[PDB]
């Protein structure tokens, strides 16, 4: 800190007013649109759905 | 055949002589599952 801390980041960036979205690892780095996509390098529910 | 034989849609002049509720037709498919 202070300025390295993502608090003071977020609330400067005023997102603290929406944190609900706040996804796993939201950092300046790799933000969500690319934490997500990296996440999927990490389908087999046997749903039974009414093909109707 | 023989039995049969031992008793005894219109078409143009030119066709003659020649070769010949909206449900789907299969509704409740099998449920292939995520597997």
């Amino acid at each position: 800190g202070t300025g390295k801390k993502e608090k003071s980041r977020r609330i400067r960036e005023g997102d603290t007013k929406d944190g609900n979205l706040r996804v796993k690892g939201e950092n300046f780095y790799r933000d969500s649109k690319r934490v997500k996509f990296l996440n999927m390098y990490t389908f087999q529910d046997s749903t039974i759905p009414d093909a109707r | 055949a023989h039995e049969q034989s031992k008793v005894k849609d219109a078409l143009p002049t030119y066709l003659l002589d020649r070769e010949q509720k909206f449900s789907v037709p299969l509704p409740k498919v099998r449920g292939i599952s995520e597997e």
